[PDB]
């Protein structure tokens, strides 16, 4: 296999842990947020993980969160699947027993 | 020949285009400011016996942005990762 | 609260979507690609007497990249730095047109 | 002063070489070249310093060369002055007596 025309080959990416990821401790979330955001800035992200529909201040900013995962409508994410390296371009399936998500969000602004 | 020696990608040097024969003290202090664009992926998945292929939606990664985060429940803490969403498919040549 | 610990820009990980209900081994290796689209820039100049604001033509961020290098006559090497062409102006804060 | 909605701070810029600047055995080039070229992939560049109107061959695809600094037209480039960060933070101005390009390039498609 050979990448398009100007698409050049990712070779010293970040390694993200997975011993601290399958734990009988920790979670897995995802953060479906707007671009617009310069997620380096935020020092805390106070959100509620037992309600459907909320609102999160972030700085000055007062977004609408809801809850994917919480909805029993998308319930279940088997579709997406996280990858990891284990050398750092050589990223592969997260693996537990093969990683599914838990808690998944998207926060908008007041439509 | 004139071979080249090395090349830097990353940011360093700003030229500056003011006008022919600018008057540039030494006390002046400047500060660049890099515009944020998520850039676009591609996915290559490979074996002997199966291939995983995959793009980006560019009005996706400039309307919205993903990121992977790792939570303690018992510490209340979010080791957050920035990671783009990649819609792969399945095949075998 | 649940106060954030760290948050990372640079490529790291990749989630994916196939379809519900994949099945995918340890054996099969990925490779990611990253496209080059070269940023945008602002400056400031600032001191005690003068400003310097500029702005990137995104036109040309796009088309043709620039460059600034190093030449020994008596080697004959390049050292090559990627560099972005800046087109800069000079203010005051109402110092010199009022003044 | 306050920057704009998506331009972010440079904080960790990378250091340069300013005291291969005032000395009489380096130079300075400045290029035009096509984004097309990755100039990562590039191991020499060999392009005609003598012929103001001249080509240059990188890789397959043959380069249209104009080497702008030797007409009168763009023989004086008192604008483009070249900036260095010292603190990583800000960036001051290469002295000399300020530093202009010695040798500049519009390297083009063919």
């Amino acid at each position: 296999y050979q990448p398009p025309s100007d698409y050049k080959q990712c070779k010293h990416l970040k390694s993200f842990p997975v011993s601290e990821l399958k734990g009988d401790n920790k979670e897995l979330w995802l953060m479906k947020v707007p671009a617009n955001i310069d997620i380096s800035q935020l020092k805390s992200l106070p959100l509620d993980t037992d309600a459907t529909v909320s609102t999160v201040e972030l700085g000055s900013k007062n977004f609408n969160v809801l809850q994917n995962t919480s909805t029993q409508e998308g319930s279940d994410n088997t579709n997406l699947s996280l990858l990891i390296p284990s050398k750092k371009e050589t990223l592969k399936v997260a693996t537990s027993k093969s990683v599914y998500f838990d808690r998944v969000f998207t926060i908008s602004e007041t439509a | 020949s004139i071979a080249i020696d090395s090349y830097q990608e990353d940011p360093s040097v700003v030229v500056s285009n003011f006008f022919k024969g600018v008057r540039v003290p030494k006390d002046t202090e400047f500060q660049l400011y890099k515009k944020r664009k998520q850039d676009q992926f591609v996915l290559h998945g490979e074996n002997e016996r199966l291939e995983y292929d995959g793009e980006t939606d560019e009005l996706t990664t400039k309307t919205n942005q993903y990121m992977v985060g790792l939570y303690d429940k018992q510490s209340g803490k979010i080791n957050l990762y920035r990671a783009p969403v990649v819609t792969s498919k399945i095949v075998s040549k």
